[PDB]
């Protein structure tokens, strides 16, 4: 085959609903955590604990 | 549902509730309600339903020995410029705090807020919540049964609530709940 063979195949896509739900959930949780920590650090802040 | 799962913590020798000796269960709950309340500060709900639920859950965590029993958060949410549902949830938390911690200055804060608040519905609701969850009943011996408190509540029935007809009946209900139909006992 190597002498004269070519396989123009595509790329296996991800159809796993479980891992797609997990990826979208974790990315949304991480971006909202990053956003709220950035907005609490660059403004007036409160704390449930002393000096937290 | 997160607030319903909170069981009372196992404090040893009245250990101060700090961040390191937190329950491993309650740290996840506290992270979630912190995330929800902070996200409500940026993307608000319909009637701040998540603010009301998170304030209620912080009061649940404070009622058990998890978060320090400090009313300053609820006292900041009970200011005038907030939505009225946030205000009545925060004032419910302050009424529960001054019932459990027998706070004198928080009861004076609530009575001052009854006397001079702009919204009269909030004044009626504070008298209503302080009747439903009273700081003491007539049977209890409490540190808050002075002649000063009897004179304040009699002045609130007599004068002070003379302009509403609903604050005066609420003050009569509060005096009945606290001191009963006879002469206040804790008096000369």
């Amino acid at each position: 085959p190597h002498t004269y063979i070519k396989t123009p195949t595509y790329r296996e896509p991800v159809s796993d609903y479980q891992v797609l739900r997990e990826k979208a959930a974790s990315q949304r949780r991480d971006v909202e955590r990053a956003l709220t920590r950035f907005m609490a650090k660059t403004g007036e802040t409160q704390s449930l604990f002393k000096d937290d | 549902a997160l607030a319903n799962s909170v069981t009372p913590a196992v404090s040893v020798n009245n250990e101060v509730r700090t961040l390191d000796n937190l329950n491993p269960d309650v740290r996840l709950i506290l992270e979630e309600i912190t995330r929800f309340l902070n996200m409500e500060k940026l993307l608000p709900s319909y009637r701040h339903t998540i603010t009301v639920s998170c304030l209620r859950a912080i009061r649940v965590l404070q009622k058990n020995g998890h978060v320090p029993s400090d009313p300053a958060l609820f006292k900041s949410y009970a200011e005038y410029g907030h939505f009225v549902d946030i205000r009545i949830a925060a004032l419910e938390a302050v009424v529960d705090y001054t019932k459990v911690d027998r706070s004198y200055e928080e009861l004076q804060w609530l009575l001052n807020m009854i006397q001079n608040d702009p919204v009269p519905y909030v004044r009626h609701k504070i008298l209503n919540m302080l009747t439903k969850n009273p700081p003491f009943t007539k049977n209890m011996e409490s540190p808050l049964c002075n002649e000063a408190l009897v004179d304040q509540l009699w002045k609130l029935m007599n004068s002070g609530t003379s302009h509403d007809w609903r604050l005066r009946c609420g003050a009569v209900d509060l005096y009945f709940t606290l001191f009963g139909l006879s002469r206040p006992s804790c008096l000369p």
